[PDB]
């Protein structure tokens, strides 16, 4: 279903989740992340989302449990949108490009710990063209790297 | 290099040391403290740096092994921190004190429910795991406690069921009452043992029943291997069952003269043991001086804080009336005790009219024997002395003979009839006891296992031999069940493919319990021959298992007292915890105890009804097989948890760590076992908490603000590390054994290649940030999508 390479980026999601470390994930914590990305589910629909899965019966999401809660039934089509609606995420205002208190804006409220030079640094990496923004083209490249 | 090594020493087990020279086997050590010593090259063992560090759990070492497990638990005592993990295994060191805080409500309260890594190390985490285990795999579960008797398992077995019913249970205390119970349990099953005052000579499982609400509904004890042999014959420095000393020493004149009670070394079954009290200087006042025997008189009595053959009487009295056991039913149990007592005083004398008659000085024991056990003396006098036989064996048919038996014979029929009354008694006590927390159903349980632990002495017999193979079997679930709860930790870590190499101790096992061809077999094949010997016996195991990597013969021992042992005087078998030199000599009289029929259906048919209420062709070695079998059908149907306790010293003092005697504990339990068998996977392992908290001094300021998670993902691509040696999980990283070490050394001995390393990350890093954050949106997409898959 998902190859190698997304497996091991998906891991590292649910690292962003899973706070405390213990390799779980609660409700509590998977809300969270949802709000601190602009958006508001209730604790109705996330324990929903989590019995579904929640196979080995634990009521905490593992990370097998954490893919299988990604995946469902899409075309081609309907997958690269997903893509996009990420790269709308991180662009506040919506003028096409991520500025450093915009790329800082996502980090802040993830819970990233850092400073302003960091910030601008990881814009710099990312710029093939070298006009200093993110193009969805860059965005592709660097998420699929 | 200079660094710190662990070497043998005498008392405290291991000292640092430094190597100063090497030879073929052995290596010269330096003690911190120029006294130089040689010590085997496999008893040296590489130490933390840090002396003053204490982990909670073991596998956080740099390096795992006895002498460093030795170390942190010692360090972690001086701190009254009791309890430590190997993994998911509790080690809990008995503090001789009540510690304050631990047990409280609070502290149950604070356990419920939490992931074993998630709080310090506890008995009730231990606890918490079996009930989550059990709730939600739907899996009775065993909790298998190891220890010395004496070590802490009383008290830890009552802070289990304590957890167990005050989290899960609804008001009603059976933790309490199986507790008010356990006079009466001690009174029968346990006895004085050389090392051990107050030692259980039968393996007892306390289960916690529960419904399908995984709620507390009862309780059941579960008993396996009563010690028979010690009911008729206890060794010097050893006595018989508690209950006959309390017996003697406490009962009023009135059932004295009942049951014709009188001192102990009156008693054939009590006389060749020490017939001493465990009495103070008050308590011995309140002993009739015709309760006393002469070794009692000129020697004194046994010292003890908490035993008392007087008082534990009396006490054993009141929880008999506390419990429901009516006075009738007490003095029922005494009549049978006692008429055992008198059965063994009955004698015999070659007859040369055949066969063997009572010795006429036997006249009253039997006139004793016969009243309290409800029997006609004539019927009993014939029956030890004959038995029956058909005239045929193969369908023909048959008639009934009588045969006469010779004295021995009659000697082992006197016995054997001891034997099987006083073990149906103990059946009827926990039987009793049970009757106290019946529960009509139950879906569940979870229960703690108490059994003899591995031993030996300057002379083993056949006793050590059977606990030693109960043992060498128990380790093996041990062992297993580590290995598979290590297989599937790094599966669940995402550690890949690895095969744990793990060598089984299958040939031990087989070597004494395969059918025809194992110890125990060949010992039932010399009872067949015409003039069976102890010593043939022992030739024919030998000569069978030639090439037996877990047999030697005694010559080949280490130590010099085994020097003058014979070929055929005993062996030498290689158990989990060391080698073991076993004298052969009485192993097959030991080997048999049959009550022929006649006799068995004379008790079975009492006058007595309480007798005959109890009552309702295979060597000693054989039956012990099969009742450990049964014991490990059950273990191996439940999820299993294992504790270790362990004594610090033996002179119940706290704030007092022996090393040596704490070390050979660890090997006795099978620890050294456990850590020799996770030398084969990733014993050495470190949250990234830790890690981060351990190396973030030495990291640039843009490194330490990172997660822990991706401050190690840092870290560990940034040094180029092995693929084979170190791998990163889930949770943690993983070491091949001495890697952690070997990682600290990188961090620790070359800063500007360090700084180089991690400057040339950054590119990486920069780029794993990004699709963190980027992959996590992408997350949280999908899941805002998968709400809307209800359309
Ligand atoms: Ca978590
Ligand atoms: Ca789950
Ligand atoms: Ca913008
Ligand atoms: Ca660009």
């Amino acid at each position: 279903q998902l190859t190698e390479e997304q497996i091991a980026e998906f891991k590292e999601a649910f690292s962003l989740f899973d706070k405390d470390g213990d390799g779980t994930i609660t409700t509590k914590e998977l809300g969270t992340v949802m709000r601190s990305l602009g958006q508001n589910p209730t604790e109705a629909e996330l324990q929903d989302m989590i019995n579904e899965v929640d196979a080995d019966g634990n009521g905490t999401i593992d990370f097998p449990e954490f893919l299988t809660m990604m995946a469902r039934k899409m075309k081609d089509t309907d997958s690269e949108e997903e893509i996009r609606e990420a790269f709308r995420v991180f662009d506040k205002d919506g003028n096409g490009f991520i500025s450093a208190a915009e790329l800082r804006h996502v980090m802040t409220n993830l819970g990233e710990k850092l400073t302003d030079e960091e910030v601008d640094e990881m814009i710099r990496e990312a710029d093939i063209d070298g006009d200093g923004q993110v193009n969805y083209e860059e965005f592709v490249t660097m998420m699929t790297s | 290099d200079g660094k710190p090594v662990w070497a043998p020493h005498p008392t405290d087990g291991f000292q640092v040391g430094n190597i100063v020279d090497i030879g073929p086997d052995s290596l010269t050590i330096e003690p911190l403290n120029g006294k130089t010593f040689l010590a085997l090259i496999n008893q040296v063992f590489p130490a933390e740096e840090d002396s003053k560090k204490d982990v909670e759990d073991n596998c956080s070492l740099m390096y795992l092994n006895e002498a460093t497990l030795l170390h942190n638990i010692k360090v972690r005592y001086s701190k009254d921190r009791i309890y430590t993990y190997v993994a998911n295994i509790l080690i809990a060191v008995n503090p001789y004190f009540d510690i304050p805080k631990i047990y409280s409500s609070e502290t149950i309260k604070s356990y419920q429910g939490k992931s074993l890594g998630t709080m310090p190390p506890h008995v009730f985490a231990i606890a918490d795991k079996a009930f989550r285990d059990m709730k939600v795999l739907k899996l009775s579960q065993s909790i298998i406690v190891s220890g010395e008797s004496g070590a802490g398992k009383t008290e830890n077995t009552k802070f289990v069921l304590r957890y167990l019913t005050e989290s899960y249970g609804t008001g009603q205390d059976i933790d309490d009452r199986i507790v008010e119970a356990n006079p009466l349990l001690e009174a029968f099953g346990n006895a004085k043992t050389v090392r051990n005052n107050n030692s259980s000579r039968f393996g007892k499982f306390v289960e916690i029943h529960f419904n399908e609400k995984s709620s507390v509904v009862g309780g059941f004890v579960s008993h396996y291997l009563l010690e028979k042999s010690r009911i008729c014959v206890q060794g010097k420095e050893e006595r018989n069952y508690h209950i006959f000393y309390r017996l003697c020493a406490g009962a009023s004149e009135d059932i004295r003269e009942r049951l014709h009670l009188s001192s102990p070394d009156n008693f054939r079954y009590l006389n060749r043991g020490c017939t001493r009290y465990f009495a103070n200087k008050e308590t011995d006042k309140q002993i009739l001086q015709n309760r006393k025997s002469p070794e009692y008189l000129k020697a004194g009595s046994l010292k003890d804080p908490g035993l008392d053959d007087h008082g534990d009487f009396i006490r054993m009295c009141t929880a008999m009336k506390k419990i429901g056991l009516d006075d009738e039913e007490k003095l029922d149990l005494f009549r049978v005790v006692a008429g055992v007592l008198h059965l063994g005083n009955i004698d015999f004398e070659e007859a040369g009219s055949g066969g063997c008659n009572l010795k006429n000085k036997s006249t009253q024991a039997l006139e004793y024997c016969a009243e309290l056990l409800g029997l006609d003396q004539d019927d009993l006098r014939v029956s030890l002395t004959t038995r029956v036989m058909l005239t045929t064996a193969g369908g023909a048919k048959g008639t009934v003979i009588k045969v006469p038996l010779k004295v021995e014979q009659a000697n082992n029929a006197r016995d054997a009839l001891a034997k099987t009354v006083y073990s149906h008694l103990f059946d009827h006590v926990v039987n009793r006891v049970n009757q106290c927390f019946p529960f009509e159903t139950s879906s569940y349980f979870i229960g703690v296992l108490d059994i003899a632990g591995f031993e030996y002495f300057e002379h083993n017999s056949f006793e050590q031999f059977c606990i030693n193979y109960c043992n060498e079997k128990l380790q093996q679930f041990f062992n297993e069940r580590i290995l598979k709860e290590e297989q599937e930790l790094y599966q669940k870590e995402g550690l890949g493919v690895n095969e744990v190499h793990y060598v089984d101790n299958q040939d031990c096992i087989d070597l004494i319990e395969a059918r025809l061809v194992g110890i125990l077999d060949i010992l039932d094949e010399e009872n067949r021959l015409p003039q069976p010997s102890d010593q043939h016996f022992t030739s024919a195991v030998h000569q069978k298992h030639k090439d037996h990597f877990r047999l030697s013969i005694p010559r080949k021992s280490k130590l010099a007292i085994h020097r003058n042992i014979r070929d055929d005087e005993g062996f030498i078998i290689r158990h989990f915890a060391g080698a073991v030199c076993y004298e052969t000599t009485q192993f097959v009289e030991k080997n048999n105890d049959a009550l022929h029929m006649s006799l068995e259906s004379l008790i079975c048919e009492s006058r007595d009804k309480f007798i005959r209420e109890l009552f309702e062709f295979i060597s000693v070695g054989n039956k012990f097989k099969t009742q450990l079998n049964l014991l490990l059908d059950k273990l191996r149907s439940t999820g299993a948890s294992f504790i270790r306790c362990i004594k610090p010293n033996l002179k119940m003092t706290s704030h007092h760590f022996e090393g040596a005697q704490i070390l050979s504990q660890l090997q006795c339990s099978g620890m050294v076992s456990v850590l020799d068998l996770m030398q084969g996977g990733f014993p050495s392992r470190a949250s990234f908490h830790e890690l981060y908290n351990m190396y973030k001094k030495y990291m640039p300021d843009k490194l330490a603000r990172l997660d822990p998670r991706l401050f190690c993902k840092a870290l560990f691509k940034a040094l180029g590390l092995n693929e084979i040696d170190y791998k990163f999980g889930l949770t943690k990283v993983f070491f091949r054994p001495g890697k952690f070490a070997e990682f600290d050394q990188i961090m620790k001995s070359d800063p500007d290649h360090l700084a180089e390393l991690v400057k040339r990350v950054n590119h990486w890093l920069i780029c794993s940030r990004w699709k963190k954050v980027q992959w996590c949106s992408l997350s949280v997409i999908k899941l805002k999508n998968k709400i809307k898959y209800r359309a």
